[PDB]
């Protein structure tokens, strides 16, 4: 598909994509980078992370205004409108969880088994909780229980790892530690865990600012925040 | 507004 | 495509779509909606151009990025990258060619042929010259001065109608005149032209405001300071 | 800025 463009080209083509903010084309060049086989660097898997976050984050704010739509709908004295609503929250589901699968078989076929180092292997796992979260985030069914452990069961392993062989302040182990606990919250009904987890994980990188220069310290104390924010939002 | 996540 | 769908349900999922804020969808939906054959009204010509201006409206920006890295690329002093600027806006090119002939195709088959009335004619015409004008935007070679004379022959059918059958403060003939004046300004080389018609357009409507009640005064008011914008700016 | 169109 973008097998025969060069991988530094694809690179480089995700890198205009984010600049001309074309989420969906730079996913499609990361993607086809990945699909090389050889190993991405730290940059590299920045870029995949971030063209899905934008292509799915799309996705997922789209569901939750149709959502909402039909969750009105379905209230008592609510004129009947026919199936449309609900038939477009499905279309948009749909494509939501395809960009899901696609990540996450990205994932499986074959960054997490070759990833070795704490910073990749730790990122990879943190995107397959992230994925599985948004599977989850509309999940409704037989599956859904399945689909929550495998997003815990991956950010858990991220988090096994990140706390063996990461320090503290980590971005990447700060950002997992947000979006587990934002897991915890809202996905996993335990709103006491994720506030637990927020506050250890913002405290233990408090106390490890002073080992770091200028920019690591300006780099861990912006994920801090976040958060702060989120202890804020629920305390 | 909404929780953060990233 | 949109062919086994319901006209009034490919409308409401247009509305759906622009809640949404996917206005690829909200485009598709509405150009099945012109596919069924029958006349739009006026809300859902409203909702046909308004979802086109949005996707176009990406591509060109994404465009204008693209083609401000290549000119820079293109620079004396500047490292040789290879071809995959100069591939990447011809790829986001294409694409944005190809949604302009796509609206292009739907008023030409058959939503100007069918169109009698003075707010559907201008509306209908206005959205060829504009059509024609993105693609002049992107125009290179051969055929430009055929393209830019395209979106020419539109606004003027379209203007000439316009002054005969709706007053100076109508918004249809208000943003005609706007982006006539645009298409004068940037494509036409003819920045006093310009500046004469967005004046004379703001002027003719500024004494037709008394006739109106107070929301459509709002209305015509609105482009009218849009026509200032831009005098402010070119003046 | 960018001049105005509609
Ligand atoms: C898989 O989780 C990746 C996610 C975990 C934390 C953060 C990640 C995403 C990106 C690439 C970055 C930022 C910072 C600007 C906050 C937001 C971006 O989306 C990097 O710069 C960080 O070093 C770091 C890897
Ligand atoms: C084909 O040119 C259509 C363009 C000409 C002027 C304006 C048009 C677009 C939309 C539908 C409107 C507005 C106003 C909010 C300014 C911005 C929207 O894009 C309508 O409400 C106006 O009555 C009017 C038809
Ligand atoms: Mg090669
Ligand atoms: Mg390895
Ligand atoms: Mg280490
Ligand atoms: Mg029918
Ligand atoms: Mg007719
Ligand atoms: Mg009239």
């Amino acid at each position: 598909a973008m097998g025969s463009m060069e991988r530094a080209s694809l690179i480089q083509k995700a890198k205009l994509a984010e600049q001309a903010e074309r989420y969906e084309d730079m996913a499609a060049f990361m993607k086809g980078a990945v699909e090389k086989g050889e190993e991405l660097s730290v940059e590299e898997r920045n870029l995949l992370s971030v063209a899905y976050k934008n292509v799915v984050g799309g996705q997922r704010a789209a569901w939750r205004v149709l959502s909402s739509i039909e969750q009105k709908s379905n209230e008592e004295g609510s004129e009947e409108k026919g199936p449309e609503v609900r038939e477009y929250r499905e279309k948009v589901e749909t494509e939501l969880q395809g960009v899901c699968d696609t990540v996450l078989g990205l994932l499986d076929s074959h960054l997490i088994k070759e990833a070795g180092d704490a910073e990749s292997r730790v990122f990879y796992l943190k995107m397959k909780g992230d994925y599985y979260r948004y599977l989850a985030e509309v999940a409704t069914g037989d599956d859904k229980k399945r689909i929550i452990d495998s997003a815990r069961s991956a950010y858990q392993e991220a988090m096994d790892i990140s706390k063996k062989e990461m320090p503290p302040t980590h971005p990447i182990r700060l950002g997992l530690a947000l979006n587990f606990s934002v897991f915890h919250y809202e996905i996993a009904n335990s709103p006491e865990e994720a506030i637990s987890l927020a506050k250890t994980t913002f405290d233990e990188a408090m106390a490890d600012l002073h080992t770091l220069s200028e920019d690591s310290y300006k780099d861990s104390t912006l994920i801090m925040q976040l958060l702060r924010d989120n202890l804020t939002l629920w305390t | 507004k909404r929780r953060k996540s990233v």
